[PDB]
């Protein structure tokens, strides 16, 4: 294993504030099997995404589907079975913030994990139970596949 | 290994403490100590020798306080508050649920606590801290059946309904003047929940059908529904279902669509215009939703006009219909429709619309008589009021030797209902800060605004403006502006006066000794108005 | 109010200490009143410092020029040692003082 | 009437916080109050400081030798520092 | 204690020893030797229902109201007439001189 | 009114001139005159 | 979808969102409307609240389409134990058929009966210089006197 | 004025403002060609920001490779709105206008005068104060 999170989302807004970049769009997406809000910057030029599209999303610690660590270095000659073959859009980033609604006396019920894939920002808000796999300054892979 | 030895050590540790004789687990602990292999004689020393009668000490202190002239009741409140705080920080809701489980009706001590108000307050605070406790829930139920936080106030109906009744009676008793200070404590709880909001609006619709001032209730619905609107809520469809909107399906469709939008669109105006131009209109009361009319005012009079001159007559026709067309009703039967003044109202609205959208206007001096005659229509007047608000409120408006405030003089001359509106604008302009304006110029500007306030005061709106003057005095603005204001007020007033008018005007008339109408007013009010 | 709330260490709410500190440290803080005396003395001297700054800076300008950028060094310490701010910390307050 | 050498006095409220009256409220908060300040075109500081209903604490001058003859060398040191800071930081340029 | 007719550990000893009835005796003691105020007489069984000892309550209110003793003598130090001051101080002095032998009531006598 | 600034003012200050080009005061009021324009 | 009750709880179980969240018109398709009555009573009180109240947000046509299931669920609410559910059921019993609220709540309600008594007597007492609603400012003299 | 006197100027400043935009993506040949000009590079090609449908690196990845040591810095782009910090999207920037260099990595924001120019708190200033003059020299040369 090594899958920190998995769900299926649907897009409710492609860019609510008007596009600020001609290749990157800020998808706002909702999850139906839970209550998770997603904001995600997607390079629409190579992976066009339309409004109301459905997709499986998977946030993983590694790609080799064995738990073996990734080393964080580009190895195009890698021969190991990768999860990326099961998906269409694979980004690689680093979680840099985990907000919560915790008080000074209680634990957070709602958590908000922020990931930066080379600059392309993602927020994932939702119940804390689904976001315990996240931990700031840990490398992570966002895998994505549109569903019919 | 046997735990009897460790239990013996614990029993010795507990018995040796001061005044442990009074603990009620003493029976069980003595049993533990004697069965395990202790003695029933050492505990006599561990309790009696370590007993110092600290309770009787407190009795001596309390009676000494009473003998010092200190009233007992404050000390009783103090010790009761101490017990309250100790129980609050030692609270355990599972224990309370256990007192529920041993008998559904709690043992009779809690009824005695109900009989005393301080413990009712304790149980309120406990339920506020922890809503999940069935003992606390039954208890607040019993108290209300015999300052509940808004979560706890809505958590139970019988609580909420009784609280809504008390608060609504408070609103009606405090009237149009306490309305501002009794609204938010009421609207916050009504707008706290779709269920709470729907319930309160339903009771409000039920009560407002009464004709002996049910309108007094219906505005409180309008206050609370606009409170929901500014809190970002779906207050439209509930309002549509609360009227006769279902009888006209496309009407409720279009109206809900545009209210959810928060703005108009010519498609919906096309449907409503054709609906109303036809001789089968829905009731004019149906479309007189004040939020919708604010949509009209924010669209037809904003700087621009971002309006189509072809659709213009449709918007104006609907506005003049909603304001002017008078429907007669006889026992929930529409008798007649009076389209008399819709012509002239639409004409004047079109005129004033042309002028506020011209913006080239320097001809405003020419259109003044026309503007005054059009302002005689109240709806036209407050349309001009919102236009003047947006115009003057912009930065860098003041590069003229002014005219837009003379409009406000007319506005308050004709319609007393718009008196609260004009004041609310002027105070905002009175408190806005200007950078490009010289300091003396800002002083003369605020003098002109005070002239507008004085003209408003001449129309019988004396109490709120003088209250605001006293506020900004005691809370800021220079004493010269206040002195100039009271000079202008003393210029035109004449005797006699009213007690409230001197209750507000006189206490601001001692912080300054600078100037005879002043000494004449003093001589009058001192003798007549103590 | 804000100064006391944000700067006075509170040792009278066990829940916050469990949230922020490891269990043995919380028991140590709650147990001995000597550490409590040291912490309240720290807050008292910081209030004295506050009054001194009010004398020095009557205009209330917090912007000042100083040798060591304390917030940035704290951030550097957080990242060097991978300090997870979601977990209770093992740093004794008396060690800080 | 008036004091000689003072040929023009402008009256105004400050729009910069440094000239506003910063007080400490009862809760320890800084509150900036708009107060009337008079800027002259001449200099006679001893007379103005002696004048009734003139704050003889914050009333200052932009003339250095007046501060020297009236207040002293250390007040001159401070006022000179303030004038140098003013002329340097007018254009938003910072010097240590 | 017995200077003011207050029962002490000697009274508890003579009522405990040579008594085949401890239970009504301790019960009537704990009732008639509680705190004198009607709100407490409702609250003491409830207060004690949680396993909460009456020790903690007694100690806390004793410390608080003894601090009020010290505060009130400090206040009357320079209040009104010196005659009223020294009269009340002499009265409380003679009252607590019975209790000057005790370790917890000697500071009252010393403050007076 | 605008006072001299820049290198003329800097020159005037490093020279300790017995006459600045635009000498001036900054008088602060304390009574009601601090608040009141008329008294000011 | 399976686990319609648990799914609806996950979508509406947040006890702080006392106003029904937006997109509720999207969460209440015909299939889920018919699945609600299968496990209507298995949900929590606040979930039942937000669910029943979301029906007012639906389009009028969509309100009309499933009105049999809405009426069934409203009667399931009328027979429930939670009081909020009981009053909203009593109000909504006439809503799906026409869109008209049921203002016949005076029956079987000490709260409403006390509202009637106290506040009708207050209104009959507070008939002096009665406030005039917001739309009154718009009306001309004839309409206002009416 | 306790601040740097050398900064990034003219072509390099306009080009870095263009480069660290959110929507700059580099094919592998471009990345390798640019990494030729990086004197402090450790020879390890970093993982791309996008692996599929094609390997791509962003400008911020390469600039994070330029940034020395493990410095940490917070700035605002010159077009940073005056209410973005008060809105919901505070730590996630719609315009990418909040510069956050983290652990020696630029993880968000567009660089400008107010991040690489001559001002107190600028990134070159922090690079000096942390890594010393030599590593800051190499930082300047590598940017250019």
């Amino acid at each position: 294993a090594g899958i920190l999170f998995e769900d299926i989302f649907d897009v409710k807004d492609i860019d609510p504030e008007g596009k600020k970049f001609d290749r990157v769009s800020r998808l706002h997406c909702e999850s139906e099997s839970f209550k998770m809000d997603l904001i995600l910057d997607v390079n629409i030029q190579i992976y066009p995404v339309d409004l109301g599209d459905k997709f499986r999303l998977v946030i993983a610690s590694t790609l080799y589907e064995d738990g073996t660590l990734d080393d964080g270095e580009y190895n195009p000659t890698d021969d190991r079975p990768s999860r990326a073959d099961q998906f269409e859009y694979v980004m690689y980033g680093k979680v840099y913030r985990i907000e919560g609604d915790e008080t000074s006396t209680e634990a957070a019920t709602r958590l908000s994990a922020y990931v930066s894939y080379g600059g392309l920002l993602m927020r994932l808000q939702g119940d804390a139970n689904n976001l315990h796999g996240f931990e700031v300054d840990s490398r992570v892979y966002l895998l994505m596949k549109k569903l019919a | 290994g046997e735990d009897d030895a460790e239990v013996q050590q614990e029993c010795l540790h507990k018995f040796s403490t001061r005044d442990y004789i009074m603990e009620p687990s003493i029976f069980n602990t003595l049993k533990r100590y004697f069965q395990a292999g202790g003695s029933p004689e050492n505990v006599i020393q561990l309790l009696s020798e370590n007993y110092t009668a600290v309770a009787q000490t407190v009795n001596l202190l309390a009676e000494w306080l009473i003998q010092t002239g200190v009233e007992p009741v404050q000390v009783q409140e103090t010790v009761e508050n101490h017990l309250k705080s100790l129980l609050i920080k030692h609270f355990d809701p599972r224990k309370a649920d256990s007192i529920f489980t041993e008998e559904g009706e709690t043992p009779a001590w809690l009824e005695q606590m109900i009989a005393h108000t301080t413990w009712r307050d304790l149980f309120y605070k406990l339920a506020e801290a922890h809503p999940d406790c069935l003992m606390l829930n039954f208890t607040v139920k019993l108290i209300s059946d015999a300052i509940t936080s808004v979560s706890t106030a809505c958590q139970q109906l019988e609580v909420f309904s009784r609280v809504l009744r008390t608060s609504l009676a408070t609103i009606l008793d405090g009237g149009e003047e306490n309305l501002e200070k009794n609204l938010p404590e009421f609207a916050k709880m009504v707008c706290h929940g779709e269920h709470t909001y729907l319930f309160a609006q339903a009771m409000m619709s039920v009560l407002a059908q009464e004709e002996q001032g049910g309108s007094a209730v219906r505005r409180i619905a309008q206050e609370v529904q606009r409170f929901a609107q500014e809190k970002g809520h779906d207050a439209s469809q509930i309002t549509l279902a609360l009227g006769t909107a279902a009888s006209y399906p496309r009407a409720c469709q279009a109206l809900g669509a545009m209210l959810s939008k928060g703005a108009l669109n010519p498609a919906d105006i096309t449907v409503l215009f054709k609906m109303f131009t036809s001789m089968d209109p829905p009731p004019v009361e149906l479309i007189r939703v004040p939020a919708f009319l604010d949509l009209f005012m924010q669209s037809l009079f904003k700087p621009g006009a971002r309006i189509n001159q072809d659709h213009k007559h449709k918007y104006i026709h609907i506005l003049a219909y909603a304001a002017s067309v008078v429907e007669t009703w006889k026992k929930n039967k529409r008798v007649s429709i009076n389209k008399d003044e819709l012509k002239s109202t639409s004409k004047a609205v079109e005129t004033v619309h042309n002028l506020c959208c011209n913006e080239n206007a320097s001809e405003l001096v020419a259109e003044l008589s026309t503007l005054y005659q059009c302002i005689r229509f109240p709806v036209v007047a407050m349309g001009v009021l919102k236009w003047v608000d947006w115009t003057v409120s912009e930065p860098r408006y003041f590069q003229l030797q002014p005219v837009h405030l003379a409009l406000l003089d007319e506005i308050s001359t004709c319609h007393q209902l718009l008196h609260p509106q004009v004041l609310q604008l002027l105070v905002k302009l009175f408190e806005t800060e200007h950078s490009q304006l010289d300091v003396m110029e800002q002083l003369e500007l605020k003098k002109t605004l005070l002239d507008r306030m004085v003209h408003l005061l001449s129309r019988g709106y004396v109490l709120p403006v003088v209250s605001y003057i006293r506020k900004c005095l005691e809370k800021d603005t220079d004493i010269s502006l206040i002195r100039y204001f009271v000079t202008e007020v003393l210029d035109v007033i004449a005797p006699p006066y009213t007690s409230d008018f001197v209750q507000l005007f006189l206490p601001i008339l001692e912080n300054d000794s600078i100037a005879d109408p002043v000494t004449e007013f003093i001589a009058h009010c001192k003798s007549n108005f103590i | 109010k804000a100064f006391e709330k944000k700067f006075r260490f509170d040792y009278t709410n066990e829940r916050a200490l469990r949230r922020t500190l490891q269990e043995d440290l919380v028991k140590d803080v709650l147990s001995n009143a000597h550490i409590q005396n040291e912490l309240e003395r720290e807050f008292e001297r910081m209030r004295e410092d506050r009054e001194v700054l009010r004398v020095i800076f009557p205009t209330g300008d917090s912007k000042v020029v100083l040798p060591c950028n304390l917030l940035r060094m704290i951030w550097n310490a957080q990242k060097i040692f991978h300090i997870n701010p979601r977990l209770p910390s093992d740093l004794h307050p008396i060690k800080v003082v | 009437q008036g004091i000689e050498q003072i040929s023009k006095v402008y009256m105004h409220l400050p729009q910069t916080d440094n000239k506003k009256k910063i007080i400490i409220t009862e809760d320890g908060e800084f509150k900036a109050l708009q107060e009337w300040i008079l800027e002259t075109d001449g200099v006679s500081l001893m007379r103005v400081l002696s004048e009734k209903d003139v704050d003889p604490v914050r009333t200052t001058s932009n003339d250095i030798v007046e501060i020297f003859t009236v207040l002293g060398i250390e007040a001159v040191r401070k006022a000179l520092e303030r004038e140098l800071y003013h002329v340097i930081s007018f254009d938003g340029s910072y010097v240590n | 204690l017995q200077d003011l007719g207050v029962a002490n550990g000697e009274d508890l000893k003579e009522t405990l020893t040579n008594c085949t009835e401890p239970l009504k005796a301790i019960e009537q003691f704990q009732t008639e030797n509680g705190v004198l105020l009607p709100s407490l007489q409702s609250a003491l069984p409830f207060l004690d229902l949680h396993g909460t000892p009456r020790l903690e309550f007694h100690q806390s209110v004793f410390d608080e109201l003894r601090d009020k003793l010290l505060e009130r003598v400090s206040a009357i130090a320079s209040e009104g007439k010196a005659e009223e001051r020294y009269k009340k101080l002499e009265d409380l002095l003679e009252k607590s001189f019975s209790l000057v032998k005790m370790p917890s009531l000697q500071p009252v006598v010393m403050c007076v | 009114k605008n006072v001299t600034l820049g290198v003329p003012r800097l020159k005037e200050l490093i020279n300790i001139s017995k006459k600045p080009k635009t000498p001036s005061l900054t008088v602060f009021l304390l009574g009601q005159s601090a608040r009141d324009a008329e008294r000011a | 979808e399976s686990d319609t009750g648990l799914w609806l709880h996950n979508k509406l179980g947040a006890t702080d969102e006392l106003w029904a969240p937006p997109s509720i018109a999207s969460l209440l398709t015909a299939a889920v409307i018919d699945n609600i009555r299968l496990c209507f009573h298995g949900l929590s009180s606040a979930v039942k609240l937000k669910l029943l109240l979301g029906t007012l947000h639906l389009p009028r046509r969509t309100v009309d389409e499933m009105k049999g299931a809405l009426m069934e669920i409203i009667q399931l609410a009328s027979l429930d134990s939670d009081p909020w559910v009981l009053m909203v059921a009593d109000i909504l019993k006439s809503f799906p058929d026409t869109g008209s609220l049921n203002l016949e709540l005076e029956e079987q309600n000490p709260n409403v009966q006390d509202i009637l008594g106290e506040l009708r007597e207050k209104v009959g007492e507070c008939e002096a210089s009665a406030m005039l609603p917001l739309e009154c400012q718009y009306l001309n003299k004839n309409a206002l006197t009416t | 004025s306790n601040r740097p006197v050398m900064g990034i100027v003219q072509d390099t400043l306009t080009a870095v403002r263009k480069f660290t935009k959110r929507d700059v993506f580099l094919e592998r040949g471009e990345v390798m060609n640019l990494l030729m000009f990086l004197s402090t590079w450790d020879g390890k090609v970093p993982q791309p920001a996008i692996l599929k449908p094609r390997p791509l690196w962003t400008g911020k990845q390469i600039f994070s490779l330029i940034i020395p040591g493990h410095i940490n810095c917070i700035r605002t782009h010159s077009t940073h709105p005056d209410d973005e910090d008060s809105g919901p999207y505070k730590h996630i920037s719609p315009g990418d206008t909040k510069v956050v260099v983290e652990n020696g990595e630029l993880i968000m924001g567009i660089l400008c005068k107010k991040s690489l120019g001559t001002s107190a708190g600028s990134l070159v200033h922090i690079s000096y104060l942390e890594m010393g003059h030599d590593i800051t020299r190499l930082f300047y040369s590598n940017i250019q």
